[PDB]
């Protein structure tokens, strides 16, 4: 499986977007910053040819959206749910970040946010390349038109590094 | 006249794509990418190698 | 028929052509002699020949 | 290695090939000196093959 996923995981201009049940992995709470931050260092890290923002969508609620981001900023990293309190924003969410590349800098790294109506019908507005489909989630508001729908099967964030290119052993 | 230049030339003599190295002039890197020395790690495998039909020359 | 040659010579352009033609690998040092890296060059295939002006600057 | 370039009247555009290769192959006489040198001390028919010298002059 791992070397089904290197020829889509070489291209640097290329959108990925994941759909994560929290209850499926192992220790989600305690490890998902850690491998959003190691996994952003390696396919988005470039400021100029790393040019497409990843999309984490997680099946929870609303309210455990803040904590997520919480812990994003205490870590130093920059993200976008399109939440602010219990409202969804079209426009915060589908924004371009803007990048200043002599400063080596972009306004945002990541779109964290959660499983809704809302949000699933922003991503059919903005057709990805790849769908990784972690732990097993229906999927099925989600117009898969031209988006490759490569199902990720895992049990814990070092076999989804694994998968990912990120680690040389399991 | 206060620009600092610092070019080098290089020319491609293969690739090194998974754990193995293939030679050839293909792949042309996109601008901005970075450059990262060589490490003695895969220096190693270019090479050493392994195999019977092996002759050390320093 | 199982032979084979080491050719040594510090002036390779005074070493018959004939010979010299017929090695398939090279182990180059230092060459202050312009026709000798000329022939050097000339004998070591396109791969090299970029690498090739290294040759009078060989520690 | 196992590309050919074919010019002649019978294409009209000269190109590399890729030729496969042979089933069955044709024996290769090839003397690999490094693995004959790294067996033990060999030592031939001294008197066949002198026998062999003066026999075969015509």
């Amino acid at each position: 499986r791992k070397n089904q996923l290197v020829p889509s995981l070489n291209i640097n201009s290329r959108s990925r977007y994941f759909i994560i049940d929290p209850d499926t992995i192992d220790n989600f709470d305690d490890e998902f910053i850690l491998f959003v931050k190691d996994y952003l260092d390696k396919y988005n890290s470039k400021i100029k040819l790393h040019t497409e923002t990843p999309c984490f969508i997680l099946k929870t609620d609303v309210n455990n959206l803040s904590e997520y981001h919480k812990r994003f900023v205490s870590r130093n990293i920059q993200i976008i749910t399109g939440y602010i309190g219990d409202t969804f924003y079209f426009k915060e969410f589908n924004k371009e970040p803007k990048r200043i590349i002599k400063d080596n800098w972009v306004e945002f790294k990541a779109r964290i946010s959660c499983n809704s109506d809302e949000v699933i019908k922003c991503i059919n507005y903005k057709k990805c390349d790849d769908l990784y489909i972690v732990g097993g989630v229906d999927v099925s508001l989600l117009d898969t038109a031209d988006v490759n729908i490569e199902n990720l099967e895992i049990n814990n964030f070092r076999e989804l590094k694994y998968l990912l290119s990120m680690l040389k052993e399991i | 006249k206060d620009e600092d230049i610092f070019i080098l030339t290089v020319q491609p003599v293969g690739i090194f794509k998974g754990e193995e190295f293939f030679q050839g002039n293909s792949m042309l890197p996109s601008p901005t990418e970075p450059v990262f020395l060589v490490e003695d790690d895969i220096l190693n495998k270019i090479f050493s190698n392994e195999k019977t039909k092996i002759f050390h020359l320093g | 028929y199982g032979l084979s040659l080491m050719v040594v010579s510090q002036r390779p352009s005074e070493v018959s052509d004939t010979i010299l033609s017929q090695c398939n690998n090279f182990i180059n040092l230092r060459l202050t002699n312009i026709n000798d890296q000329n022939y050097i060059k000339n004998l070591l295939p396109d791969n090299s020949r970029s690498i090739s002006e290294i040759l009078p600057t060989l520690g | 290695a196992g590309e050919c370039l074919v010019v002649g009247d019978s294409t009209p555009i000269p190109s590399i090939v890729k030729l496969e290769l042979p089933n069955p192959e044709p024996r290769s006489q090839s003397i690999k000196f490094h693995k004959k040198w790294s067996e033990s001390w060999r030592t031939p028919s001294f008197e066949e093959v002198i026998m062999r010298w003066r026999k075969e002059n015509g």
